[PDB]
């Protein structure tokens, strides 16, 4: 029960043939693509500066968050095991 | 193009070995989340079933 | 932490007051526009009733080999394939689950009939032993 | 594309820089000349605070095109939201029926044990009455 | 990932539906038990208003990474938003370079006529003097 | 209608109070986060002075076409590749204009030093003429 998105997705799935992507930027009519590669390589060389500026701190800053989100799941797993075990214990008696 | 492409690809490989540990580490953490998210929902089955 | 429609990590989480569950603003607004009620509880809910939340501004590290070409060509294509085949597999599993539910209900009715027959057999055998 | 005083289509859209909501030069200027305050929030506002004729400049304006830059991305976002919204309702029914499947299989084996016991009960009763 | 009141990592997260900022079930419970309000905004709150964190639905999620189409659209939007100011950095500097060029060329055009007049006057005076 | 930073149609515009300019919240936010001033007036401004504007009616969504999405991806790629070249040409021209300005300034500096010798020759001519 979806919008036309559903029709195009099902046609692309039954059809299976994935939609044509951007194969213009990398090859480099060619002058514009070339200047595009120039601006994009400059933007990329700028985007790798702000990564190395902080560096490995930002990765572990989210890795601590990853472990902190991980712990609550096993805590709730323990809760669920305990509740099911108490139920089975009552049924046993 | 080829001058800066060689620059950023070299800039990636400084970070691709830098973050590449955290990449497989975050990939390893996400595999554990997807491992539990089945059994966590498997807990939802065995609750209302029981 | 998550959104309760899209299964995403919301960037602007908003919680409802009739059913307290964090939803993404976009999907919750679209749901309110489709039909004016809560998705989870199906209770009366409007866009004005929702209360936006403030959060840790949570961050994603773009891969080191991030460019307009890899974002445009490979990434979106991988995303669309992971959408299409996953929706297709979920539809197939739904059909299979309906079929298995049908087989289970038939087997349950058969067990009910067999038990009903043994209830008439066993009790009269007991009476005949009492006779 | 409407003035917030007259409700007419503004040809010279100015905004007052206190509670900006685009109006037209004539209505806003006359409202300022009546009393030097903004009609929307009733705050202090003058003629010089108002920002006038549109800003077409270093920009080289592109009338909203079909297939140019960003509408494709907004459309991809609108379609991905739909994909996820449909996945929500699909997975809901999947798991909600899976719960019935589990309960039904459980009760099926449970009631199977009922006949398993009752059959041997009748079986013993048969030899009991037969020997007597 | 943290509790706003204690600043410790909550192992029992409960988000309230008034002024949500993920809080500790144990600490938020006591804050509501002492007085019926939310810790941050001081809005009315009960423990029944609170809800612990749970798995959204049976729609399965995946981690927020670069792969996600939404993160890709946000990244493309940020890239275009940086390129936009990148364009202004050069257009505005061109707007000063062009003004200086107009002024310098006008000074050169105003000076060169007088320089030609000097080139006339020196040789006219020399031909006048040498002739006598 | 057009923010005086990005040229894009502002979806959450805010006005500057030191200088009357309706800009984009995020672009102005990054500009103030780098340096605490106004990009047009260079006047001291902060975040809290900003007055969020409301423009509810103006929003018009682009209904590009029925056109298939596989062509839409190439549309976005073509537009990004074109915007990169429009940004390249807009900087090389500025660098060339600054070079030309300096190259005119050099002659502007030489002309007034030629004028000194011209005036000296004129004084010599009058000094001979009076005699």
């Amino acid at each position: 029960t979806d919008i036309m998105r559903n029709e195009f997705e099902r046609l692309a799935a039954r059809q299976p043939i994935e939609l044509l992507s951007m194969k213009r930027y990398e090859l480099p009519e060619c002058v514009n693509n070339s200047m595009a590669q120039l601006e994009h390589q400059a933007v990329r060389i700028e985007n790798l500066e702000l990564m190395s500026q902080h560096g490995c701190n930002a990765w572990k800053v989210y890795n601590e968050n990853l472990v902190h989100m991980i712990e609550h799941a096993q805590k709730e797993l323990q809760k669920l095991r305990k509740h099911i075990q108490d139920l089975n214990w009552q049924r046993k008696n | 193009m080829t001058t800066e492409a060689k620059r950023a690809a070299k800039m990636e490989k400084k970070m691709k070995i830098l973050l590449g540990g955290y990449q497989s580490r975050a990939m390893g953490l996400m595999k554990q989340l997807n491992d539990l998210w089945d059994q966590i929902e498997q807990a939802h089955l065995e609750l209302r079933t029981f | 932490l998550i959104c309760s429609i899209s299964n995403e990590v919301p960037e602007h989480p908003c919680v409802s007051p009739v059913s307290n569950h964090v939803y993404e603003r976009r999907l919750i607004e679209k749901y309110i526009a489709e039909n004016g009620t809560d998705p989870i509880n199906n209770q009366p809910l409007s866009e004005e009733q929702l209360i936006d939340i403030k959060v840790a501004h949570p961050i994603r590290p773009k891969p080191p080999s991030a460019t307009s070409i890899p974002a445009i060509l490979k990434a979106l294509q991988d995303e669309w394939d992971a959408v299409m085949l996953h929706s297709f597999t979920l539809r197939q599993q739904l059909q299979t689950t309906r079929q298995e539910l049908s087989h289970a209900l038939y087997q349950h009715d058969a067990a009910c009939r067999v038990i009903a027959r043994l209830t008439k057999e066993v009790t009269a055998a007991r009476e005949a032993l009492a006779t």
